[PDB]
């Protein structure tokens, strides 16, 4: 949640340093449309580093 | 066959594809869960009128 | 173990079973070679007797 982001031609590829986060911060947005994920199933993106 | 179970309900058009197994949607959330084998079938039609 | 923490139980059975087959074929190649190697050992033991 921020101001109006850039278009697809400009990528804000962000390096996230050492920190501690969970899915509660992600969960703040109900209008999630594309919830499809690969690699790890979305029910277990917690308690693994 | 052995025994058939028919279940009828009313959902929206964007929720029709959410009845597919092995995925999560508005219907495949905590509202409804369905077994991954699914020997049965899903048939849906318009009821606009 | 990490595969179990990685993916859902419907999917990745296609990754489990190929690893099952590749290991049981290794067992098959091992015990076939063992039954081969026991044959001349038995013949040599009979000759020694």
């Amino acid at each position: 949640n921020a101001t109006t982001f850039a278009s697809v031609y400009a990528w804000n590829r962000k390096r996230i340093s050492n920190c501690v986060a969970d899915y509660s911060v992600i969960y703040n947005f109900a209008p999630f449309f594309a919830f499809k994920c690969y690699g790890v199933s979305p029910t277990k993106l917690n308690d693994l580093c | 066959f052995t025994n058939v179970y028919a279940d009828s309900f009313v959902i929206r058009g964007n929720e029709v594809s959410q009845i597919a197994p092995g995925q999560t949607g508005n219907i495949a959330d905590y509202n409804y869960k369905l077994p991954d084998d699914f020997t049965g079938c899903v048939i849906a039609w318009n009821s606009n009128k | 173990n990490d595969i179990l923490s990685r993916l859902d139980p419907p999917e990745a059975e296609v990754q489990i079973d190929r690893l099952i087959t590749g290991r049981l074929q290794s067992l098959q190649t091992y015990v076939t070679q063992q039954l081969i190697r026991a044959a001349e050992i038995r013949a040599s033991a009979n000759l020694a007797a």
